[PDB]
C-alpha cells in the first residue's frame, strides 16, 4: 500500500529511458522496457489492491512533499487511495498493460518505436497522477499531462499535415477545457482557500451557507472542464478529426485514460454538485444531448474508426447522464465496462484495418468473417457488449444500472433520452459490423490481451464490482416489478435494434438506398456525417476570425504608429534643411528676420 | 562586502578578455568563462550565506548585504550596493546566464573575440549593477550604460547574413527607446529628489530615504508614469515593444547576446523594487491601466506570434505576452501574484534561453530561420527537436515546468484581486498554447519545402547538449519543487507587499 508512488516512478522511468533511447536500442529492448514498466505498474496495483482490500477499505494517504507553500496557499504533493482512486488506477493499469501487449506487435516494422513506448509510458505516468492526486493542482498536473500525451500520440505520424492539424485541434480544444477547469480551481480557492478534496466536502456548506451564486460558477467551470476533457458538448469536435493516430493510441484515448477523466472530475467532486443541483442536472442534460447526436452522427459513418469515436462519444454521454441522475457507481462500473469493450473493439479494428493493409470506409470491404474468424468474433462480442445484448454482456447490465438510477429518481425525459439511445447504439454498431464483416470478398504478443479483453466484454466483466461503498453516497433503490420491467424494456429494444439492422444491412441494401436518394436524405445526412455542424460553427466562429487578426495584424501595426515619429522627424529636419541654401543675402534677411522677432516679443509681453 | 566584487569581476573579467587576446584567439573565452564562473560561485556563496529561507519579513528597507562609497558627494550620490532575496536571485539568474551565453559563443575564432567578450561582460556587470544598486542615480547608470556594449553587439556582431544597414537600424532603434525611456526616468528621479529637498533639506539619491517622500496627488502620478515609461519600454509593454523582435531579428548569430542583456528581467525588477515602494498610492490608481496593457499585450504577442514566419521573432512575442502575464502580476497587490512573478520570469528566462540557444543551432545547421523552408526536422537532427518541443511545451504553461507554477500563482492572486482580467489571461494561455503548436508543427513536422531540409544534418555537440539539458534540469526542478526559490524570496515579496497595502 505504501507503494502508491511506484506506479507513477515505474512508467516515469520507462518513458525517462525510451526518450533517451533514440531508437538506439532494439525493437524486442524498447518493447521490453515499455510493457514491462506498465506491467509492473500493473502489478503494483494489483498488490496495493490486495493491501487495499486486506484493510478493510481504508482510505490511504501518501504524502511525498509540498508543492507550493506561500502564506496561505499550501498546495501537497499528496496521493490519495479509495475504492474510486482504486478502480481507476485498476482500469488504467490492466487495460494500457493489454494496449501495450498489442501495441509492441502492432507497431513492428515502424519508426518512433521507442517515442511511441515513451510517450504512451508518460499518458499512464500523467493518467496516474490525475487519478490519484487528492487536490485539485496536482490533479491539473496529471490533467495536462493527459492533454499533452494525447496531442503527442495523436499526432504520431507527423509526415502527414492532416494528423498535424488533427493534433492542433484536440489540444485547443482540450486547452479550453482546461481552461474552464482553472476557471473553478480559481474559484474555489478564493472561496474556500484550499484545493484538498475533503476539504472542499468538508468546509463548503458552512462558507456557502448565505451564497451559493460562486460554488454554482466553481460547478459549471468543473462541468465546462469534464466535457472539454470527455468529448461532450460543446467541445466534442475534436475526437473524430483526432483520430489521426494509430489502433492503440485510439484504445488508450477511448476506453481507458482521455475521455474518462471528465468523469472522474464530476465523481470525484460529488459532493460540490450534491449541493449544486441544477448544475448536476446540466450535466445530465449535456450528456443526454451528446449520446443523441453521437448516435444519429454514427448512424450514417462511412468510417470504422469514426463510428467507433462516437460510439465512445455517447457511450461517455450515458455515463454523464448517470452522474446527472445521482448514480454515481452505475457510471464507474459503466466507466468499466466500457472501457473493457471499447478496448476489445478497437483493437479488432486494428486487426481489421492490419488485415485490410488499408484505411478504407466500411462499404469497400465485406464478408471478411471467412477470412478472420477471431478478429469476427471480438468484433460481434464488442458490439453486443456495446449494444448491451441481455444477459450476455457486461454493457446489457451497466446500462441496466444506469437507466435503474435514472428512473429511480424521477427522471422521465432522460429516460426516453437513454431508450432511444440505447436502440440507435444497437442499430449503428451493427450497422457497422453487417457492412464490414457481411457481402461479398474483395481483397501470442497479441492474442492474449484479445482473450482477456474477450472474456472481460462478457458476464465477467460484470462479475467484477468497483468497491465504491463508503466512496460515493448510494443509489435510490428502484421497485423489483419496474426493474424487471426496465430490463424487459431493455433487452427488447436491443433485439429490435439488431433485428432492424439485419433487415436493414444484412440482406440487400434496397431501403438504404431508397431512403438515400432523396432530398431530405441528402440533407439529413450531411448533417450528420458533420458532426451536426459544430465543427463548421467552430471553423466559423472561433478559428476564421482568428486567422483573420493574425493577417490583419502581421505587419505590426502599433510598432508603425510608434516609428510615426520618426518619420516626423526625419521630415522636419528635411524641411528645416532648405534654409540652408548658401545664399549670403538670405543670412542676413533671417538675420533681420529674427530681429524682427525678438523685438516684437519683446515689445508684446512687455 | 562582496556585492562590489559581484559587480567589478564582471568588468575586470572582461578587460581581462581584451587584454589577453594577444596571447591567443582562444583566450578570451576560457577567461570569460573562468570569471563568469567566478561570479555564479560567489552568487551561490551569497545565497548559501544569506539563511534567506529563515528570513522573515520586518518592512523596506530589509537588505542581507549592504554596501556603501561615496561617489558624488555634492548631490548626495553614494556607490550604495544592497541585496536581498529577490535581487540575489535574479543575480544568479544573471550569473547562469551569462555562463550560458559565455558557452554559446565558444566556436567563435574571430579575429576580434577579446573585444566581443569585453562587451559581453560589460553588459552582464551592467545587469548585476541594476540588480544590486539602491541608488537612484547608480540604477539609472547601470541602466542606461548596460546598454552601449548591447548597440555595439547587435550592430558589429550581429547577423552576418541580414545587411549591416538592418543590423544597424535595428540597434539604433533599440538603443533610441531604451535611453529615451531612460532620461524620461532620470527627470522623474530628478524630480523626486528635489522634492525630497524641498520638504527636508538634505541632498541625496538614496531609496531608503526617498521613499518617506510627502508628495502631492498629481506629482506622484508624473514620476511614476516616467518610472513606468522606462519599466515599460524595457519590459517590453504594447506599443512601446518593437524594438524586442528588431534587436532579436538581428541578434548575433550564435544568440548569446540574447541571453545576456535582453532576456533578463531588469524592468519587471525595478517595478517591484521602485515603482510600487516609492509611489504606492499613484500606482493604486495606474493599476487598472496597466493590468489592461498587460492583457493587451498578452493577446498582441499572441496574435503576432503566430502571424510570424521568423522563429526568432516569434520567441521574441513570446517574451512579449509572458511580460504581459507578470505586469498584470505586478499592479495586484497581492503575496501570492507576486511570489508567481518571481517564479514566472525565472522561468520565462530559463526557457526563452532554451528556445533562443535551441534556434541559433538551428541556424548553424540549416542556415536558414524561415518556417516555408523548415518541416518534418524531425527525422534528421538526433537531439534539437525533441529539445525545441520540451521548450516550447515550457513556454505554452504545462504542468512539470516552472512557466506553469508562475502563471497559475499569478491567476491564483489575480483572481483574488481582479477576475475579468484572470480570466482574459486565462483565454491568453489558451492563445500562448496555440502560437506554440503552430511554431512545433510548421518547424520540425511535417513533409519538407526546400531542399537544405532534404539532408541529413549533424548532431548537437557535447556542450550544448550539456547546457540545454542543464536548463532541462533547471525547468523541470522549478516546476516540480519551486519551494527554496519561493523560500529564497518571501522577505523582499512581503514587505514590497505589506509597503504597497499599508500606504493605501
Ligand atoms: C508527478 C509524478 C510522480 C512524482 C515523482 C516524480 C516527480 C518529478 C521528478 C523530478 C523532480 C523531483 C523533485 C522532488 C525531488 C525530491 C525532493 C523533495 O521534494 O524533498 C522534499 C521531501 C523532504 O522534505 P520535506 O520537508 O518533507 O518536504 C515538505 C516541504 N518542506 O522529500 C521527501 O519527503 C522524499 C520524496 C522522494 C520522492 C522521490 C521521487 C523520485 C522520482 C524519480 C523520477 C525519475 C524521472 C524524472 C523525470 C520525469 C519526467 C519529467
Ligand atoms: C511527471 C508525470 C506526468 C505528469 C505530467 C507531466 C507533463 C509535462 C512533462 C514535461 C516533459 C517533456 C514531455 C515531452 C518530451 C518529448 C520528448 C520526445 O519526444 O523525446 C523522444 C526523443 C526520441 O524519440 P525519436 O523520435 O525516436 O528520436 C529523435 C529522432 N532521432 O527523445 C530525444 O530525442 C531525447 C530526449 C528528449 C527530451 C526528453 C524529455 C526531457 C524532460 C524530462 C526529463 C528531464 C531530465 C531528468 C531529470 C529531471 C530533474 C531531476
Ligand atoms: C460553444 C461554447 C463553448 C465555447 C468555448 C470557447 C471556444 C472553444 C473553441 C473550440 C474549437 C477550437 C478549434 C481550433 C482548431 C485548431 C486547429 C486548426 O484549425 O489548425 C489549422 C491551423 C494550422 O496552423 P498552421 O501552423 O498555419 O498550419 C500549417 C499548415 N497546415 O491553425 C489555426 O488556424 C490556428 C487556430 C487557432 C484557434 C484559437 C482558438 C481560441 C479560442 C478562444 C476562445 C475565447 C472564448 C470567448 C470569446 C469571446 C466571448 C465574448
Ligand atoms: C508612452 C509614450 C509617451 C512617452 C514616450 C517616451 C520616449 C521613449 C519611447 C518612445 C520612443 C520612440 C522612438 C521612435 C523612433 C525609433 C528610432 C528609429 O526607428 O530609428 C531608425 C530610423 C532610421 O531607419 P530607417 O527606417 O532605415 O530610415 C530611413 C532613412 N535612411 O531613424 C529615423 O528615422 C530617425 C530617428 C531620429 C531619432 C529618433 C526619433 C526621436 C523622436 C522623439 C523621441 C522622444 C519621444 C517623443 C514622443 C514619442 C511618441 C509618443
Ligand atoms: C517632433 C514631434 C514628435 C515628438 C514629440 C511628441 C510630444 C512629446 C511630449 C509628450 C508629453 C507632453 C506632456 C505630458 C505631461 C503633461 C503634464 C500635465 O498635463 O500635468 C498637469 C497635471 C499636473 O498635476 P497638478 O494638478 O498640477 O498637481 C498639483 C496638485 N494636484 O497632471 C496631472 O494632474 C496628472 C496627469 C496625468 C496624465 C498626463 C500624462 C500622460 C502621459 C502619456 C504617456 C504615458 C501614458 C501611460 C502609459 C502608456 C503605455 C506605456
Ligand atoms: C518626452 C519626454 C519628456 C516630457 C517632458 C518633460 C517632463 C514634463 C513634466 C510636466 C510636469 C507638469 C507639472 C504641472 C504642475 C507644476 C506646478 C505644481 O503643481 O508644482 C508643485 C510643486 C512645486 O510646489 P511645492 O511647494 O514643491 O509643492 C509640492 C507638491 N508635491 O512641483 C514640484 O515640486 C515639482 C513637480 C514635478 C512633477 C514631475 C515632473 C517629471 C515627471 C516625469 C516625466 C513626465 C511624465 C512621464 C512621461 C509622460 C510622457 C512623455
Ligand atoms: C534562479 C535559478 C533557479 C534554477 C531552478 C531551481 C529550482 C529549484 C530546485 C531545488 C532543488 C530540488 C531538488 C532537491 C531538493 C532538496 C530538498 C532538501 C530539503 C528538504
Amino acid at each position: 500500500m505504501n507503494m502508491l508512488a511506484l506506479t507513477i516512478i515505474l512508467p516515469l522511468i520507462g518513458f525517462v529511458l525510451l526518450a533517451f533511447s533514440r531508437g538506439r536500442w532494439s525493437e524486442n529492448v524498447s518493447a521490453i522496457v515499455g510493457v514491462g514498466s506498465v506491467g509492473l505498474a500493473a502489478l503494483v496495483t494489483a498488490f496495493i489492491g490486495v493491501d487495499f482490500f486486506a484493510n478493510g477499505e481504508q482510505t490511504y494517504s501518501q504524502p511525498l512533499w509540498t508543492w507550493m507553500s506561500v502564506g496561505d496557499f499550501n498546495i501537497g504533493f499528496n496521493l490519495v487511495l479509495d475504492g474510486l482512486s482504486l478502480t481507476m488506477l485498476s482500469v488504467v493499469t490492466g487495460v494500457g498493460f493489454l494496449i501495450h501487449m498489442y501495441a509492441s506487435w502492432y507497431m513492428r516494422g515502424e519508426e518512433g518505436y521507442s517515442r511511441f513506448f515513451a510517450y504512451t509510458n508518460l499518458f499512464i505516468a500523467s493518467m496516474v497522477v490525475l487519478v490519484l492526486a487528492d487536490n485539485l493542482l496536482l490533479m491539473y498536473l496529471g490533467w495536462e499531462g493527459v492533454g499533452l500525451c494525447s496531442y503527442l500520440l495523436i499526432g504520431f505520424y507527423y509526415t502527414d499535415p492532416k494528423n498535424g492539424a488533427a493534433a492542433m485541434k484536440a489540444f485547443v480544444v482540450t486547452r479550453v477545457g482546461d481552461v474552464f477547469l482553472a476557471f473553478a480551481l480559481f474559484i474555489l480557492y478564493n472561496e474556500l482557500g484550499t484545493l484538498n478534496f475533503r476539504e472542499m466536502v468538508e468546509l463548503a456548506p458552512a462558507h456557502f451557507a448565505d451564497g451559493n451564486n460562486m460554488l454554482m460558477w466553481a460547478t459549471l467551470m468543473l462541468l465546462g472542464g469534464a466535457v472539454g476533457k470527455s468529448a461532450q458538448l460543446p467541445l466534442q469536435t475534436w475526437l473524430a478529426d483526432a483520430m489521426a493516430g494509430p489502433t492503440p493510441v485510439s484504445a488508450l484515448i477511448h476506453a481507458a485514460t482521455m475521455v474518462t477523466a471528465g468523469v472522474y472530475l464530476i465523481a470525484r467532486t460529488h459532493g460540490l454538485f450534491l449541493m449544486t443541483p441544477e448544475v448536476l442536472h446540466l450535466v445530465g442534460i449535456v450528456g443526454a444531448v451528446t449520446l443523441l447526436l453521437a448516435g444519429f452522427a454514427a448512424l450514417v459513418q462511412t468510417d470504422i474508426k469514426r463510428v467507433l469515436a462516437y460510439s465512445t462519444m455517447s457511450q461517455i454521454g450515458y455515463m454523464f447522464l448517470a452522474l446527472g441522475v445521482q448514480a454515481w457507481d452505475a457510471a464507474i462500473f459503466h466507466l468499466m465496462t466500457h472501457a473493457f469493450f471499447k478496448a476489445l473493439l478497437f483493437l479488432a479494428s486494428g486487426s481489421v484495418i492490419l488485415a485490410c493493409h488499408h484505411e478504407q470506409n466500411i462499404f469497400k470491404m465485406g464478408g471478411l468473417r471467412k477470412s478472420i474468424p477471431l478478429v469476427y468474433l471480438c468484433f460481434l462480442v464488442g458490439g453486443a457488449a456495446l449494444s448491451a445484448l441481455p444477459l450476455v454482456t457486461a454493457g446489457f447490465f451497466s446500462k441496466d444500472e444506469i437507466l435503474a438510477g435514472a428512473m429511480a429518481n424521477g427522471h422521465i425525459n432522460l429516460m426516453v433520452a437513454g431508450l432511444v439511445g440505447a436502440f440507435m447504439t444497437s442499430l449503428y454498431t451493427f450497422r457497422m459490423i453487417f457492412i464490414v464483416f457481411h457481402g461479398k470478398e474483395q481483397i501470442v504478443t497479441h492474442s492474449l490481451p484479445l482473450i482477456v479483453l474477450l472474456i472481460l466484454s462478457t458476464f465477467v466483466g460484470a462479475l467484477i464490482v468497483p468497491p465504491l461503498q463508503g466512496v460515493l453516497p448510494q443509489t435510490t433503490e428502484l421497485a423489483h416489478g419496474s426493474m424487471l420491467t426496465l430490463e424487459i424494456t431493455s433487452g427488447v429494444v436491443a433485439v429490435v435494434g439488431i433485428l432492424l439492422a439485419a433487415w436493414l444491412w444484412l440482406g440487400k441494401r434496397t431501403l438504404v438506398t431508397s431512403i438515400a436518394n432523396s432530398a431530405p436524405g441528402r440533407l439529413l445526412s450531411t448533417w450528420w456525417y458533420n458532426a451536426w455542424g459544430f465543427d463548421w460553427l467552430y471553423d466559423k466562429v472561433f478559428v476564421k476570425p482568428f486567422l483573420g487578426i493574425a493577417w490583419l495584424l502581421k505587419r505590426d501595426p502599433l510598432n508603425s504608429m510608434m516609428n510615426i515619429p520618426a518619420v516626423l522627424s526625419r521630415f522636419a529636419g528635411k524641411g528645416l534643411l532648405l534654409s540652408e541654401n548658401g545664399y549670403l543675402r538670405w543670412y542676413v534677411a533671417s538675420m533681420s528676420i529674427g530681429a524682427v522677432v525678438v523685438l516684437a516679443l519683446l515689445m508684446v509681453l512687455r | 562586502m562582496l556585492l562590489p566584487w559581484l559587480i567589478l569581476i564582471p568588468f575586470i573579467g572582461g578587460f581581462l578578455c581584451w587584454q589577453t587576446e594577444r596571447f591567443g584567439v582562444k583566450v578570451p573565452r576560457w577567461i570569460a568563462l573562468i570569471t563568469m564562473g567566478l561570479t555564479l560561485a560567489l552568487s551561490l556563496q551569497l545565497w548559501l550565506q544569506g539563511g534567506y529561507s529563515l528570513t522573515q519579513s520586518a518592512g523596506i528597507p530589509q537588505w542581507q548585504s549592504e554596501f556603501d562609497m561615496p561617489w558624488i558627494p555634492r548631490f548626495g550620490i553614494s556607490i550604495h550596493l544592497a541585496i536581498d532575496g529577490l535581487s540575489l536571485l535574479m543575480v544568479v539568474l544573471t550569473g547562469l546566464l551569462g555562463v550560458l551565453a559565455v558557452l554559446c559563443s565558444w566556436k567563435e575564432i574571430e579575429k576580434y573575440q577579446g573585444f566581443f567578450h569585453l562587451n559581453l561582460m560589460w553588459i552582464l556587470g551592467g545587469v548585476i549593477g541594476v540588480f544590486l544598486a539602491i541608488d537612484m542615480f547608480l540604477f539609472f547608470f547601470f541602466w542606461e550604460m548596460m546598454l552601449v556594449p548591447m548597440y555595439f553587439l547587435i550592430a558589429l556582431w550581429g547577423h552576418k547574413a541580414s545587411d549591416g544597414k538592418t543590423r544597424i537600424t535595428a540597434a539604433t532603434k533599440f538603443f533610441i527607446y531604451t535611453q529615451a525611456s531612460g532620461l524620461v526616468m532620470l527627470i522623474a528621479i530628478l524630480a523626486l529628489v528635489f522634492v525630497h529637498y524641498n520638504a527636508t533639506g538634505v541632498w541625496t539619491f538614496n531609496y531608503e530615504e526617498l521613499l518617506n517622500t510627502p508628495m502631492s496627488s498629481g506629482v506622484e502620478y508624473l514620476l511614476m508614469l516616467g518610472f513606468f515609461i522606462a519599466f515599460a519600454v524595457k519590459m517590453p509593454v504594447v506599443p512601446l515593444h518593437g524594438w524586442l523582435p528588431d534587436a532579436h531579428s538581428q541578434a548575433p548569430t550564435a544568440g548569446s547576446v540574447d541571453l545576456a542583456g535582453i532576456l533578463l528581467k531588469t524592468a519587471a525588477y525595478g517595478l517591484l523594487r521602485f515603482s510600487l515602494p516609492l509611489f504606492p498610492n499613484a500606482s493604486a490608481e495606474f493599476a487598472p491601466i496597466a493590468m489592461w496593457l498587460g492583457v493587451i499585450g498578452i493577446f498582441y504577442g499572441a496574435w503576432m506570434a503566430f502571424a510570424q514566419t521568423d522563429i526568432k521573432r516569434l520567441i521574441a512575442y513570446t517574451s512579449v505576452s509572458h511580460m504581459g502575464f507578470v505586469l498584470i502580476a505586478i499592479y495586484t497587490g497581492s503575496q501570492l501574484a507576486y511570489q508567481g512573478a518571481v517564479i514566472q520570469m525565472i522561468a520565462h528566462g530559463l526557457s526563452a534561453a532554451g528556445l533562443f540557444i535551441l534556434c541559433g543551432q538551428l541556424y548553424e545547421r540549416i542556415h536558414t530561420r524561415d518556417m516555408r523552408m523548415m518541416g518534418g526536422l524531425w527525422s534528421k537532427m538526433k537531439w534539437l527537436p525533441a529539445l525545441s518541443l520540451f521548450f516550447a511545451v515550457a513556454t505554452l504553461g504545462m504542468p512539470g515546468t516552472g512557466n506553469f507554477v508562475g502563471e497559475f500563482m499569478i491567476l491564483f492572486g489575480s483572481f483574488q484581486v481582479v477576475p475579468v482580467i484572470t480570466v482574459i489571461s486565462t483565454f491568453g494561455l489558451v492563445f500562448a498554447s496555440v502560437y506554440s503548436l503552430a511554431m512545433l508543427h510548421r518547424a520540425y513536422f511535417g513533409k519538407a519545402k526546400s531542399q537544405i531540409a532534404s539532408q541529413e544534418l549533424p548532431g548537437m555537440s557535447l556542450r550544448e547538449l550539456f547546457m540545454i539539458l542543464l536548463l532541462v534540469v533547471l525547468l523541470v526542478l522549478l516546476g516540480f519543487y519551486p519551494q527554496p526559490i519561493l523560500d529564497t524570496s518571501h522577505s523582499a515579496i512581503g514587505n514590497i507587499q505589506q509597503w504597497f497595502v499599508n500606504s493605501v
